[PDB]
DNA sequence: TCTAAGAACTCTGATGTCAGTAGATTACACT
DNA sequence: GTGTAATCTACTGACATCAGAGTTCTTAGA
């Protein structure tokens, strides 16, 4: 708590606290000590990433340290071996310099584990250690990219075992599974992206009903994940032909159908709007005439984004910002039209910067 | 016994032909005799096995010739059975387009039996003769070789394609004349040697029982200080174990010694490694808290039994020892001493003596030195050949626990209504194994579980048959014919349903939840 | 009691 | 009930002292 | 009680002078009466349940202990789970010497008051954490008048006493040979739940009685299809189960301390701590090697899941007592889950023993276990004992062997005896006839480890050395027998042995 | 003229079990 | 969004138990 509080403010004798939990970590034997010892080097090594101090934090060290422990992964208490490989794959995001040669034998790793956690016939799955695997690789996948250009098998078995984490193949009453391969997903599409435009409806199928579910932090790795999926998709025909006219239809119709329409919270919502922002690099390809009217009809959409009917304290808080974060795209390439949308921009102006004390 | 078995095979052209409503006398032969190859591929006896074909279209012998010893091929000489001659017995051997003579592979593979049996040992001798009666021959050697078989005193089991409660002239022939060879062998229980494919492929359909001995231990037998009598037990049932373990080995290069299991130590003040030989000592736990034996002084305060010993401590009736609390690993039956003569009539006189009391021996024993003395029940039975007295462990005081279970006859609040009992009156008598078609007072026995061989071990060598002849592939399910033995199925089910019915009404049946497996990730 | 193929 | 409920070790069944042969 | 709940257990001395150092007799004292008391209570509960709770409180003596309401009391031990040095510290008291010992430290015969020393006791049940099935109080004063002379003093005490009871905390009591009389009627009448000598429960306390005391809980729980569809669930529960000495504890020499073994694998030419995946398993048969993995050889093994499957029904008569297989184990019904299929067990035990008969099931305990079969023999209690249920009732799980148990036992023939040589044997075997009670004996080995245990814990000059029940007394056996085994040397055998 | 293969028993170590405890996940819900 | 439920799924102490490994004895034995 006092180091979320307090964040990066004085950072020139934080190295003690390093030594606190690597030495709690080894001394004591209580899986209750080792958890908080564990949780306080995920926030100290992701809070000082710029730091001055990360080289005398003994980084490569740290990487022999705990990777020496899947010596004997089996004896690890269940819990424990979660914070391992959320440890572990962190150190190839923060400083990755020190984990060049190390990381690959690191992918043999999580990858032999998890095939093994998923695939196992012999038992049931561990859900901590498939969870600590899921998210160590979130992080693992920063640097070291597995993006299908090299590397196409191992990209490929990333993806299908994302496909075996986010399908509610059938439901699980505890979501810390899906929880895990949703942030992967949402950080990381750019890995899998050919693999987008194969499972492509499956994928906005399962993702859009993981909106649906009610508890709280699954639905924001849902929603999250939406994003992304679409940020990827656009890239992949802001230097692509005709082919997908098929599959830009698709999103055109489904995503505006629930913005124009939808009775629900305002991440399903805001995330549509960010979507059809994003589609303008593609749509300018096939079309500069359809470009000026998804701007009309952002801002035509912005009156309706307004009449929430009486939503308090919820609406303001993410409507908004992604009214303007869907309106660049759409002119960023172009030079051709005059513009009503200038003046009219007053409205977002003031509107804008009006709500800035109010969030 | 270290055995001889010689599998003589009619390979001829005729045996591929059948009665359409089986597999051909050819294939039939194949089958029962891979059936039989799979036994000793397994089990670890010390006994050869023979090939010898026969109306095979070339010939191999040690004995050729133009017309006998002629369309014969002696294909696998007499030495322990392994996975390749089981590869070629089931996908190798050909019929031939040609035809031969039993009675001319049955000399050769007896002289062949006579060559094997002097360069190395043996003590029992077969020949196994496998045929449609196709052969033709006269009536040559028969006397000689009748004679023979005592003089190098080989038995020969005989097999053929149909019963003996559409076959050919040629075939009712040729098996009287079988008859009246093994008649000539060994008179009525002769034709005992002779089996159809049909039976024996219903009978070889398992993996043998486990063959183990109980080691002879002995002992004095003693009910008073000054009388003791010769005693030696033998073990009797033991929950058996497999005898092979699991080797570890190596993932990429298959040998079972390139891994070294250190069990290494720690003091958790920062792993300070100790050394057994010097630095560790052995605890017991007191409470709170640790108090340190030595290994070496525990020996010097340890209780030591002063003898290996057996010895009688008094008797009581039946009624002082109920069915439940037998507590034994083992049992033992506990006999008087080979070629003991003053043993043998003191011993039948002992439990004689209790068979009508219904007294029974409560006694003292020990197998061994240092090993832990013993208490309990050694409780007589009689059968027409010899007296049983089995020995059992019975419980210490501390053995024992005693548990006031809430009493069941107090059934005001968990009622056993008229229509409820009158239904159950009826499923115990309507499922009932045991059907009285008997005059003995014994019935059927219809189900007889002490009969049946472990299906631990036959799921166990069926995987290691399978991985053996398929190498790269996937496990099988369990074999069907396992579940039908191990099922209790066949009129009793028919029996029950109706009964059964009046049980889903006549009482309630509130819900259980359900686990799930890999199928919570699995395809379809 | 029964031997050889019966072993 | 007190009659066969042990003082030293309550609810568990009173141990009783050991016995063996004696006629 | 539910089964987590302690036992604990507070002894509460009498420190009064008028007690304490006193006796008519020489050869007892009663202070190193309920010391000697309290050690061994102790030293009982130390081996047979170190789960359970003791403290030890003396009043009215003159410097004191406490949380609160201080006056004249010190509690010697706080309430916690029983060891050696507790023991210890009890030690110091006992003996002529001991009755000074106790003198340089806490004071003696001052004056006292019980709802002060009640109040006491209560506090230190509240101040622990631990969930308690029973809570008791044992009184070690002889002052059957606990000096009431004031009855405005007494009825706090009685109220206290009252409240006591009221939250379920109990007291009990003893008596300690007051010269010329002690009377319950007098006072305590009301304390506890016509004239007395000294408590004949108090010797209970000296039994000194060993083993585990393991409490009632189930083994595992089951569901018994009697076909595809209507199940069952009963419990399993072990009656009969062979102890053992403890598992020990391995310490490093130079601190006693414990020591973890930490045992990995290691490849036989380089450092590779191998994982569980680097390795599978494997066979030797017919000269060549079979490989199976970590899940497989566990695979294998595989044929159901944990149930009973009905099997049909045989006379217990077919059910031969010759061959048994492993302890038998209890069948009793759990509406935990099946709500109501108690009816229909307790219908199926009924009707069964009319019958004459058993249910033949086969058995699973675990997921990855073989199946074996299993005789459901019905059973039914013997009450005739006021209510001491020497037999519940329910079903045995009697097991039974397969073909590979029954191994072949050598050949041998005859039928020799004649009549007379049973007939001098009927005689010997009906002099030599005693009653076997299922616990009339104790292990040798078991009951001779604890107390070379103590010797070495709590320090003791000799191991107890307490000879043991199975040996024959062979004496006994030469005099009740006679001189008969003479019958055999003549009648029927000759003299050459 | 004796050297291993076959027993036998105890002991140690892991896996699974049950009861009970309590945390974090996650549902439900605000006009 | 923010806040309060209800409730699933974990971990631990403890108890049984198969397997696996250490240890003494018979037969077959140069």
């Amino acid at each position: 708590i006092f180091l979320e509080k307090m964040g990066q403010k004085i950072a020139p004798y934080s190295v003690e606290i390093k030594n606190t939990c690597t030495s709690v970590y080894t001394k004591d034997r209580a899986a209750k000590c080792k958890i908080p010892a564990l949780d306080l080097l995920i926030k100290l090594l992701q809070t000082f990433r710029s730091s001055r101090l990360m080289d005398e934090f003994k980084i490569g060290e740290l990487f022999s340290k705990f990777y020496g422990e899947l010596a004997l992964k089996k004896k690890i208490p269940d819990t424990v071996l979660e914070k391992v490989y959320e440890l572990l794959g962190l150190l190839g995001e923060v400083h990755p310099s020190e984990m060049i040669n190390n990381a690959e034998n690191l992918f043999r790793a999580f990858l032999g584990e998890l095939k093994t956690q998923m695939t196992s016939a012999v038992r049931e799955p561990k859900l901590p250690v498939l969870a600590g695997c899921l998210k160590g690789l979130s992080s693992l996948l920063c640097n070291f990219t597995k993006s299908m250009e090299e590397d196409p098998q191992t990209s490929r078995e990333i993806f299908n075992f994302v496909l075996k984490a986010i399908r509610p193949q059938i439901d699980l009453k505890r979501y810390a599974v899906p929880s895990a391969g949703l942030r992967l997903f949402a950080l990381h599409a750019s890995q899998f992206s050919t693999c987008l435009l194969d499972n492509y409806v499956s994928l906005f199928e399962v993702l859009l009903k993981w909106c649906a579910h009610t508890n709280v932090e699954l639905k924001k790795a849902a929603l999250s994940a939406l994003e992304s999926f679409l940020k990827q998709v656009s890239n992949m025909v802001a230097k692509n032909a005709e082919m997908h006219k098929n599959k830009l239809q698709y999103f055109m119709e489904q995503f505006y159908g629930i913005i124009r329409n939808v009775d629900s919270n305002n991440k399903e919502l805001s995330i549509a709007i960010r979507g059809y922002g994003l589609f303008a690099g593609p749509c300018k390809v096939i079309n500069a005439k359809d470009v000026d009217f998804m701007y009309v009809e952002l801002i035509q959409r912005c009156k309706q984004m307004f009449l929430t009917q009486t939503d308090t304290g919820d609406d303001r808080v993410y409507q908004m910002p992604s009214f303007l974060q869907s309106v660049a795209s759409v002119l960023l390439y172009l030079d051709t039209v005059p513009e009503v949308y200038t003046p009219v921009l007053e409205h977002l102006v003031v509107m804008q910067i009006d709500s800035f004390p109010q969030y | 016994n270290k055995a001889a078995v010689v599998l003589c095979m009619d390979v001829g052209f005729t045996m591929s032909n059948s009665i359409p409503g089986i597999e051909s006398p050819f294939e039939q032969a194949k089958k029962v005799i891979t059936m039989f190859v799979q036994r000793q591929v397994f089990a670890e006896n010390k006994d050869e096995i023979a090939l010898v074909l026969f109306g095979t279209d070339g010939t191999d012998n040690p004995l050729s010739g133009g017309d006998q010893y002629q369309n014969i091929t002696v294909h696998r000489h007499l030495m322990l059975p392994d996975f390749d001659l089981l590869e070629d017995i089931e996908s190798k051997i050909q019929p031939g387009s040609q035809q031969a003579d039993f009675l001319d592979a049955l000399i050769v593979s007896m002289d062949v039996i006579q060559h094997e049996t002097i360069g190395k040992k043996f003590e029992k001798r077969h020949i196994e003769i496998f045929t449609d009666l196709s052969s033709r021959f006269s009536k040559s050697q028969l006397d000689i070789i009748i004679h023979s078989l005592k003089k190098c005193d080989i038995s020969l089991q005989f097999f053929l394609p149909f019963s003996l409660g559409g076959i050919t002239e040629q075939q009712k022939e040729g098996l009287e004349i079988v008859k009246m060879v093994m008649i000539s062998l060994e008179g009525e229980d002769g034709l005992d040697e002779i089996y159809s494919f049909s039976e024996s492929l219903r009978k070889l359909c398992v993996f043998k029982k486990i063959e183990r001995h109980s080691i002879h231990w002995p002992c004095r037998l003693t009910i008073g200080s000054n009388l003791s009598i010769r005693i030696a037990a033998y073990k009797s049932i033991l929950q058996e174990r497999v005898k092979k373990t699991w080797t570890v080995v190596d993932a990429k290069t298959l040998k079972k010694e390139d891994i070294q299991k250190e069990t290494v130590y720690c003091l958790n003040d920062d792993d300070e490694t100790e050394v057994l030989k010097e630095d560790i000592i052995q605890g017991f736990r007191y409470g709170s808290d640790i108090v340190p034996f030595s290994k070496v002084d525990e020996e010097q305060m340890k209780y030591k039994s002063e003898g290996k010993c057996f010895s009688v401590l008094g008797f009581c009736k039946s009624s002082q020892v109920q069915r439940r609390f037998f507590m034994g690993n083992q049992v033992l039956k506990v006999f008087a001493a080979r070629d003991d003569e003053a043993a043998a009539v003191a011993l039948s006189s002992l439990i004689h003596a209790l068979d009508d009391l219904d007294m029974v021996a409560i006694v003292r024993y020990a197998y061994d030195k240092r090993a832990n003395p013993q208490v309990g029940v050694a409780f007589p039975h009689i059968k027409h050949n010899y007296e049983c007295l089995v020995y059992v462990q019975l419980p210490f005081m501390e053995d024992l626990r005693q548990y006031m279970f809430s009493s069941l006859k107090n059934s005001k609040k968990y009622a056993p209504t008229e229509a409820q009992l009158n239904a159950v009156d009826a499923l115990i008598d309507s499922m009932s194994l045991a059907k009285k078609d008997e005059k003995t007072d014994t019935l059927e026995d219809l189900f007889p579980t002490t009969k049946i061989p472990n299906p631990r071990f036959q799921r166990l060598f069926q995987c290691l048959l399978h991985r053996a002849l398929h190498p790269r592939e996937p496990l099988p399910p369990i074999q069907q014919h396992i579940w039908n033995m191990l099922n209790p199925p066949a009129e009793v089910t028919t029996k029950s349903q109706i009964p059964l019915s009046k049980i889903k009404t006549l009482f309630p049946l509130i819900e259980a939840k359900k686990k799930d497996q890999v199928t919570a990730q699995e395809i379809f | 009691k029964p031997r050889g193929l019966f072993s | 009930r007190c009659p066969g409920e042990s003082l030293i070790n309550p609810g568990f069944k009173s141990k009783k002292p050991a016995g063996g042969v004696d006629f | 009680y539910k089964y987590s709940g302690r036992d604990s257990l507070i002894f509460l001395v009498d420190a009064s002078k008028a007690m304490f150092e006193s006796q008519s007799e020489d050869e007892l004292t009663p202070f190193d009466m309920s010391i000697q008391c309290i050690q061994s209570v102790y030293i009982s509960k130390i081996i047979s349940s170190d789960r359970d709770l003791l403290a030890v409180v003396f009043y009215g003596t003159e410097k004191d202990k406490n949380s609160v309401n201080f006056k004249n009391i010190y509690v010697l031990q706080e309430l916690d789970n029983p060891g050696a040095k507790r023991i210890l510290e009890l030690d110091q008291f006992k003996g002529q010497q001991g009755q000074k010992r106790f003198q340089d430290m806490m004071g003696h015969g001052s004056d006292y008051s019980l709802s002060e020393v009640l109040w006491v006791c209560a506090n230190l049940f509240s101040d622990v954490q631990f969930k308690m099935s029973h809570k008791r109080i044992m009184l070690f004063t002889n002052e059957d008048n606990p000096h009431g002379n004031d009855s405005a003093k007494a009825s706090r005490a009685r109220t206290k006493a009252g409240d006591l009871r009221d939250t379920g905390i109990f007291l009990d009591l003893m008596h300690l040979k007051k010269p010329g009389g002690f009377d319950i009627s007098l006072f305590y009448r009301d304390i506890i739940s016509v004239h007395f000598e000294e408590s004949s429960k108090l010797e209970d306390l000296l039994r000194k009685v060993r083993a585990k005391e393991t409490r009632k809980r189930a083994l595992s729980r089951l569901k018994l299809k009697l076909n595809k569809d209507i199940v069952i669930s009963v419990g399993i529960y072990n009656l009969v189960q062979k102890a053992l000495k403890p598992p020990p504890i391995k310490l490093y020499r130079e601190t006693n301390e414990p020591v973890k073994t930490k045992t990995r694998t290691f490849n036989t030419s380089t450092g590779g701590l191998l994982l569980p995946s680097d390795t599978k398993r494997s066979q030797i048969y017919g000269s060549r090697q079979i490989i199976l993995e970590k899940e497989e050889t566990e695979e294998l093994k595989r044929f159901d899941d944990p149930g009973l499957m009905l099997m049909g029904f045989k006379p217990l008569v077919l059910l031969k007592k010759h061959h048994y297989l492993r302890p038998s184990l209890f069948v009793y019904p759990e509406e935990s889950l099946v709500i109501g299929s108690s009816t229909l067990f307790s219908a199926l035990l009924i009707k069964c023993l009319e019958k004459e008969v058993a249910a033949l099931c086969r058995y699973t305990p675990r997921r990855n276990i073989p199946p074996y079969f299993v005789a459901l023999v019905p059973q039914e209690e013997e009450l005739d004992d006021q209510k001491i249920q020497v037999t519940p009732p329910g079903f045995q799980l009697v097991f039974l062997p397969f073909a590979d148990d029954k191994r072949k036992m050598p050949f041998t023939e005859k039928i020799m005896a004649t009549p007379e040589q049973v007939g001098k044997m009927k005689a010997i075997v009906e002099k030599l006839r005693f009653t076997y009670r299922s616990d009339s004996f104790e292990n040798p080995v078991l009951q001779q480890h604890f107390r070379n245990l103590e010797a070495l814990a709590l320090d003791l000059m000799e191991p107890e050395q307490a000879v043991d029940l199975t040996l024959p007394k062979v004496e006994a056996m030469n005099k009740r027998l006679g001189s008969l085994v003479d019958e055999f040397k003549e009648l029927v055998y000759p003299p050459d042995y």
